[PDB]
């Protein structure tokens, strides 16, 4: 999952003909100052640039209460900003120190006479993207389409011919748009559709997609969603992904191209395949113990996964047990099994071990899992090797 | 002409001739000497490039045109990387090869949706997957990358979004004697050239298939579209006894659960909807997929068709 500072996404946007507030970034409270007289703007929001929400309520270490301020004195800006950057900014939604802010955005505060909803996705069930639009906006989609399903349109794109002039005028007519407007919309809709191809993204969010009451169409806010398949063709995009406000082990695993998911249990858990993972996860709720967490070392296993995925469960202090199941993979059950207990040996790791591992030459995986003098249960099955793992932790 | 039409290229059998793209890399190489001992009739793979060169005492081309023309290969399977994935599946299509399984984990989702647009308005060519794990009709024909070794002919037909969650059904299947008729992973990519219904109509009218095991997890609706064919298909008075196992009932929403399809997004996608979804089209749900074997047996046994 890439994550982009909002300074991020709006010049992705920018630079992209989509129409998002005029703003610059900055790293010190000088730089905040001379971003503010450039701007030249009547109005100035001055925004600390950390991804957690609620930064509008927050609190940061120097005293200071918003992450969001507003004037119309750039030297307040840089006062402001001074009393914000270095310092850790708290929110009903950051770890309880809060994060630190290195960077703020100055941005030209706009007045919004209109909001609506607009997103352009990769819709699954249409075979390809599709225009979501509501003239409801400011609300989170989902509670819309709740209440007032006649009010969300969606308009299928056909990938190889593009979005049509048509499809564009209707969406922005039916997001009210109306005269000029119209036509400024239902342009900057066909520029946030070349950009939603253009990144790879599986999803691009315009809420509130509005008006101003100077008669301009901009994407006030955004949120992009990226494929991750993608990456290869999308570095540049990848690389300013912030992974500073992440779990770390989530990190970590990633060093590794490990899918690791932190849930809130005390029973880990490594399987190879996705299916297989989830299927474990769920039947150690089934048989009444809580997974630590979800890890796909993916289907085709090598002994240095089996590794580095015990490395991993080192960090997390909550496991009181590990649950190993492997069935399939080209790497034979022996070679698992030595580096399971290598692992073991080298990482001191001494919570019990239920292993259930099944292939090619299992017997001799098993002797060599029963001969390692290791606190290590060998289970018959899923469900055995569940029930064994939920009896090997606290209640 | 219609894509529905070329359903029919999933049933894999003894006459099946393959060749493989992405033949000469190190995974195309691997696969193909398993499907080699497995028995498959493996006859060359092409590799771009590289045509004129024999590997593993088998013919390489430059396409996949020459290699159908010169082996009257039916079918072709994909291990070519990501970034030309998808133009190795294009090549298949043009090419008119009845079946293609694309094997490849990664191709951007962008790719796959320009892929399908050409699918489904040709009804020459059958694509199975991406990342997915291929089809297999026990001791008849392998194609793909699953342990040939715990499948049995029998009369169990085996439809998966999962690689190896699918392997715990056939193991279970093969060790109460069951054994399965045909195995097909769709793979779990958000778009992809075949689903749950396209194979579910092959299940209900194949003779050898008696009993099917319906493998989901959450994210889209493939599987609430399988329910829907099978309450006008399999309700009576056609009626064979279908067994699922929906994975990811404890998964958080909003994360991509491995793979790329396996997520809650919009509060739609759980797995409970897709198991009540299920359940009213006739299908037992089993909760554990420790049970898929024994479930399907005791349906067996209640319909004395043991």
């Amino acid at each position: 999952m890439v994550n982009l500072q909002e300074y991020q996404s709006k010049k992705l946007m920018s630079d992209n003909g989509v129409k998002v507030q005029r703003f610059f970034v900055a790293d010190t409270a000088n730089e905040a100052l001379e971003a503010a007289k450039r701007l030249n703007a009547k109005e100035i929001v001055l925004k600390a640039q950390i991804l957690a929400g609620g930064r509008g309520k927050g609190v940061f270490s120097s005293g200071l209460k918003g992450g969001v301020h507003l004037t119309k004195d750039p030297e307040v800006v840089g006062q402001l900003a001074k009393q914000m950057i270095g310092y850790n900014l708290a929110t009903k939604q950051t770890p309880k120190e809060g994060v630190k802010v290195n960077k703020v955005m100055v941005a030209e505060a706009l007045d919004i006479s209109r909001e609506t909803y607009l997103a352009i996705l990769m819709d699954r069930s249409c075979n390809g993207p599709v225009l979501v639009g509501s003239p409801q906006g400011g609300v989170d989609i989902e509670e819309v389409a709740a209440s007032n399903p006649e009010l969300i349109f969606k308009e299928q794109i056909d990938i190889i011919e593009g979005i049509k002039d048509s499809q564009a005028q209707r969406m922005a007519e039916n997001l009210g748009f109306l005269g000029p407007l119209q036509n400024q919309a239902a342009d900057q809709i066909k520029k946030l559709y070349n950009l939603f191809l253009k990144i790879d993204a599986t999803q691009v969010e315009v809420n509130p997609f509005g008006e101003t009451p100077e008669g301009q169409v901009v994407c006030f806010d955004a949120k992009i969603n990226f494929d991750d398949n993608a990456e290869f063709r999308q570095k540049d995009i990848f690389a300013m992904d912030d992974k500073s406000e992440n779990e770390p082990i989530e990190n970590e695993a990633a060093k590794y191209d490990l899918k690791y998911i932190g849930l809130d249990g005390n029973i880990a858990c490594f399987v190879n395949g996705a299916g297989l993972a989830m299927a474990t996860c769920d039947i150690i709720f089934l048989n009444g113990g809580k997974p630590a967490n979800f890890l796909d070392l993916g289907g085709g296993v090598k002994e240095s996964q089996v590794y580095q995925a015990f490395k991993l469960l080192t960090a997390d202090p909550k496991v009181e047990a590990i649950l190993v199941n492997i069935f399939g993979g080209i790497v034979n059950c022996a070679i698992i099994a030595n580096g399971i207990t290598k692992a073991c040996r080298e990482l001191e790791l001494k919570v019990p071990l239920v292993v259930r591992l099944e292939g090619t030459n299992v017997h001799e995986a098993q002797n060599i899992l029963t001969n390692s003098g290791l606190p290590i249960t060998s289970a018959v099955d899923l469900e055995d090797a569940a029930k064994k793992a939920v009896a090997s932790v606290t209640k | 002409c219609s894509y529905t039409a070329s359903r029919k290229h999933l049933y894999v059998d003894k006459n099946t001739k393959v060749i493989c793209q992405g033949f000469t890399g190190k995974q195309g190489t691997f696969h193909s000497q398993q499907a080699l001992e497995y028995g498959t009739n493996l006859v060359g793979g092409t590799t771009p490039g590289k045509g004129g060169k024999t590997h593993l005492g088998l013919p390489v081309f430059n396409t996949v045109k020459e290699a159908k023309e010169q082996t009257g290969a039916t079918a072709s399977v994909i291990y070519v990387p990501p970034p030309f994935a998808a133009a190795a599946i294009n090549e298949a299509i043009d090419a008119e090869v009845p079946l293609v399984v694309c094997i490849t984990e990664g191709i951007p989702q962008q790719d796959m949706v320009r892929v399908k647009h050409r699918l489904l308005r040709q009804g020459k060519t059958r694509l199975i997957g991406p990342n997915c794990p291929g089809v297999i009709n026990p001791g008849e024909c392998k194609i793909g990358i699953m342990p040939g070794h715990i499948h049995k002919k029998g009369r169990i037909g085996i439809v998966s979004r999962s690689g190896t969650l699918t392997y715990e059904a056939v193991h279970q299947t093969t060790q109460v004697g069951l054994g399965q008729s045909l195995c097909v992973g769709i793979g779990g990519d958000p778009f992809n050239g075949t689903d749950f219904t396209d194979c579910l109509e092959i299940f209900l009218n194949d003779p050898a298939t008696e009993g099917i095991i319906l493998i989901g997890e959450i994210g889209g609706n493939a599987e609430e579209n399988a329910a829907e064919f099978l309450k006008q298909h399999n309700s009576g008075p056609k009626s064979k006894p279908v067994v699922s196992f929906i994975a990811g009932l404890t998964a958080p929403p909003g994360r991509r659960m491995g793979h790329a399809g396996a997520i809650i997004a919009g509060g739609k996608g759980g797995a409970k909807e897709k198991i009540t979804a299920l359940q009213s089209a006739g299908v037992v749900v089993s909760m554990s997929p420790a049970q898929l074997g024994t479930t399907i047996y005791k349906e067996f046994e209640k319909r004395k068709m043991l």
